[PDB]
């Protein structure tokens, strides 16, 4: 409460003495440890860590996937850690050649059993499914160490570099002609309620459109056979209630120069993605709609 | 008696000191100063070295 | 189907005794039905018991009488009637 | 470099156990009725809402209204009190009965349960920090069970309320009250569910007429195949001043009904401890 | 036959959560309950060919 | 230098075979975590690795 | 097309389950128009169901 107290410039670490050098400068103190620049101590990324078995970490060596958290009606494993291109291969969206691929790539115990705890439960996938961020980094081993990331961009430990989001291009979809200055990314499932397994089909999608109700009036009038669809199991196989003919998640915002169609290599592999050089992460949960 | 004998395998874990040589210089270990990086959580703050 | 759509007070008991009523049905020889009908009868009077909170006997080598469940005794009366003509 | 705290302010004097005390739960999310600098201590909590004609439903639309703040900091005289900014990642106690899991959407519900700082004529009843996917299953068991209130006389329906009552979720097993007392609801549980009845009853009526209109125009098709299911469900058993007041009424029984409807996820989690009490987690809308 | 066997063997019927209790068990799961006291150590699990 | 010495244990199929070997075990339901004697002997596969 | 549903260790381990039918069938039709008599006999057709 004075005239020179509140003109005063807000304090910066650039110039101020990092803590530690405080107390050993005060203390007149050496330490063997080199502690004046600190790492990871300008970062606005929110990070994480998880841990998952070696069979799921197929495909995740590259940064930039995009990982979700699944429920399983069992107890002590009862939350596994997958990949959007593991959640690809039940995708009855995806052509049979990815599928087949993908299904070539994930041939372990853990991956498989995550499959069959997908496709046995009564619930929809949005029901079973919570979404984690996007994920940069790698520790091998028998259970191995990924680091995620969910409100921002997704670089490296000094900033060096940034790395893409990884769509795969079966999923990746689009709805307009002349490219906006700034494009959100969102995710969609729906469901074919056609057949005995209502077929989930998983989406990856880009607009400008920010607003909620243009956003699912546009994606409605575009999945008009799934609607269809879902009136007409109502109609026809009563007593069995379904809800939702999809569901859309938003999670991103890139700008249209970013976005780059490019290929995926692994174990001498070949998959086809497509890119968003430059990133950042904002995640919000699902919304319904009919 | 059946008509089928049978040969059990069986396996005990023992405790051991063990000893170990080495030549003078057998190897040369690389190391630079220890680094410290930051993790940021409210109530606790964590530091990596 | 009733049972499987009631709300019991543990699904397990329940469920089990509606599962050996389930699957009884015949199997072409005469002499077996005598057998399954009363099998299934009186699993079906567990359940019922369990559904109004009316008692059942857990004694070991007791099975519960196969009866009724709360009706009105003119009915039974007249049921009564009706099986000994048929005898 | 600082941050912009709300100081808080005990009139009744602590004895040091109790003032002890109130370091233990230096971490909960403390609920606050309006944004000012320095509050007293009868504005913490939620025992100035706490009226026992008003049950589950009104106190979570007050919740909603409420707004959240993180207890900080605790000295003799004046607690300190930390309003979270959005984005931010910050440590949290568990407060309600069951464990967390790394991502789990997290929800505020009204307290449904020793009590924490008896001071001689207030309590500190903080709200219950639950996962989505629960607070959905809590609500709606609620709800249901709210309406078998007018036939609780019969057997099966009581069988059916305690069936909807016990709640499983990750090893955690609890019951939540029930609400019906004396057998007598609640006023806001009752208006909730009058509200829902009535929705849907003048669905049925208005939704014939406006629909086969429409019908004539539908090149999506899917309004033909829905004027055939209204009319399979017909098939199951007026002045226009009044028609647009139905209408309006209908409008006014939906927007009654909106906390039931829809809740916001307020925290996400990052990671848990082994002192699984706390965890780490981001502040959402 | 199968009861009788189990009670001539001496163990009880496998109880679960049938089906993703199972897939979690060929994952992998520690079934096999501890004795009450162990005077001598860890039990030395013989197999038979 | 006889064939075998055990007929039910060495042949590429038998009983101990597939009942020891992890393959087979794998195709039948086994639970993972458990230790067994015979695995280190016939998990066959591994040996010729 | 006579092959129970699988065990699940069948379905977590060892070659893949597969699907019988191919999604498209191969037909062969006859086609009879009246209003000029003329009719089609060798056509090669697929059929979806």
């Amino acid at each position: 409460m004075d005239a020179r107290a509140v003109a005063k410039r807000p304090r910066d670490p650039a110039d101020e003495d990092n803590e530690l050098v405080t107390a050993l400068k005060a203390k007149r103190e050496v330490n063997t440890i080199s502690v004046r620049y600190l790492y990871h101590a300008d970062h606005q990324a929110l990070t994480a860590r998880f841990f998952v078995p070696e069979g799921l970490v197929e495909f995740e060596a590259q940064p930039g996937a995009l990982l979700i958290r699944m429920e399983t009606g069992c107890d002590s494993p009862r939350h596994l850690y997958i990949s959007l291109y593991l959640l690809g291969i039940r995708a009855s969206n995806v052509s049979a050649s990815t599928r087949c691929l993908l299904e070539s790539v994930y041939t372990a115990s853990a991956a498989r059993a995550a499959l069959q705890w997908l496709d046995l439960g009564p619930h929809l996938l949005h029901r079973r499914l919570e979404t984690l961020g996007c994920v940069k980094t790698v520790s091998l081993g028998i259970t191995s160490l990924l680091t995620c990331v969910m409100r921002g961009y997704l670089y490296n430990t000094l900033k060096t570099e940034v790395f893409a989001l990884m769509i795969p291009k079966d999923m990746y979809l689009t709805w307009e002609e002349t490219r906006g200055r700034l494009q959100y990314v969102y995710l969609i499932i729906v469901y074919d309620y056609d057949g005995p397994e209502t077929r989930p089909g998983i989406y990856v999608l880009t607009s400008s459109i920010a607003h909620w109700q243009t956003l699912v009036d546009v994606a409605r009038g575009k999945f008009a056979r799934e609607r269809c669809s879902f009136v007409n199991r109502r109609i026809t196989r009563p007593r069995q209630i379904p809800l939702c003919t999809g569901v859309i998640q938003k999670l991103g915002w890139c700008l249209a120069d970013d976005i780059h169609t490019s290929f995926l290599v692994h174990k001498e592999l070949k998959l086809s993605v497509v890119r968003l050089d430059n990133f950042s992460v904002e995640l919000g949960d699902f919304r319904e709609f009919v | 008696h059946p008509g089928f004998a049978l040969t059990a395998v069986r396996t005990d874990t023992f405790e051991v000191d063990m000893l170990l040589y080495s030549g003078k210089s057998c190897t040369s270990v690389i190391i630079n100063n220890p680094i410290v990086t930051k993790e940021e959580r409210d109530i606790s703050t964590t530091y990596h070295v | 189907r009733r049972g499987y759509t009631y709300p019991f007070g543990d699904r397990g008991k329940a469920r089990d005794h509606l599962a050996v009523l389930d699957r009884t049905e015949f199997d072409t020889d005469v002499r077996h039905d005598a057998e399954i009908v009363e099998r299934a009868l009186v699993s079906a009077v567990i359940l019922a018991k369990m559904s109004v909170r009316e008692t059942l006997v857990t004694a070991i080598g007791q099975t519960e009488p196969i009866a009724f469940v709360h009706l009105k005794d003119t009915e039974v009366q007249r049921i009564e009637e009706n099986l000994e003509g048929v005898r | 470099a600082m941050e912009a705290n709300i100081f808080c302010t005990f009139d009744h004097k602590l004895s040091i156990a109790d003032v002890g005390k109130l370091t233990k739960l230096v971490a909960a999310v403390v609920p606050i009725p309006q944004r000012l600098h320095l509050i007293k201590h009868y504005q913490l909590g939620l025992h100035q809402f706490v009226d026992h004609t008003r049950g589950y439903v009104r106190l979570r639309g007050l919740l909603r209204n409420m707004t959240l703040t993180l207890m900080r900091r605790v000295e003799g005289n004046q607690i300190l009190l930390h309003v979270p900014t959005h984005g931010l990642l910050y440590t949290v106690l568990n407060t309600g009965p069951v464990t967390w899991e790394k991502g789990d959407a997290l929800c505020v519900l009204p307290p449904l349960f020793e009590n924490l700082l008896t001071l001689g004529q207030w309590e500190l009843v903080l709200p219950w920090i639950v996962p989505m996917p629960l607070a959905l299953e809590i609500n709606q068991r609620l709800l249901i069970m709210g309406l078998f209130s007018l036939d609780r006389s019969y057997e099966e329906v009581k069988a059916a309320v305690q069936q909807l009552q016990t709640i499983t979720f990750r090893d955690a097993t609890f019951t939540i009250p029930d609400p019906v007392i004396d057998q007598h609801l609640l006023i806001d549980m009752k208006t909730a569910c009058l509200s829902m009845s009535m929705v849907a009853n003048l669905a049925s009526e208005l939704t014939m007429t406006y629909v086969r209109k429409l019908a004539l125009e539908d090149s999506s098709m899917l309004l033909v195949k829905c004027q055939e299911l209204l009319m399979r469900l017909d098939r199951e058993r007026v002045s226009p001043d009044d028609e647009i007041a139905r209408l309006s009424a209908l409008f006014v029984m939906l927007r009654q009904l909106d906390d039931l409807i829809r809740e916001q996820v307020v925290f996400t989690v990052c990671d848990v401890s082994p002192d699984n009490k706390s965890a780490t987690c981001i502040f959402k809308g | 036959v199968d009861r009788w066997i189990r009670h001539a063997a001496g163990v009880e019927r496998p109880q679960l959560l049938d089906t993703e209790t199972i897939s979690m068990l060929t994952f992998g799961s520690m079934s096999e309950r501890n004795a009450a006291a162990t005077v001598h150590g860890q039990k030395a699990a013989c197999e038979l060919i | 230098f006889a064939a075998t010495h055990n007929p039910w244990a060495s042949q590429a199929g038998c009983l101990s075979d597939v009942l020891y070997n992890t393959r087979h075990r794998e195709r039948l339901g086994y639970n993972s975590k458990f230790y067994s004697p015979c695995a280190q002997y016939f998990n066959t596969e591994e040996i010729i690795a | 097309r006579e092959r129970s549903a699988p065990k699940p260790q069948e379905l977590l381990f060892g070659p893949r389950n597969e699907s019988g039918p191919p999604a498209e069938q191969t037909w062969y039709a006859d086609v009879v128009r009246c209003v000029r008599a003329q009719v089609d006999l060798g056509v090669e057709v697929r059929a979806a169901r």
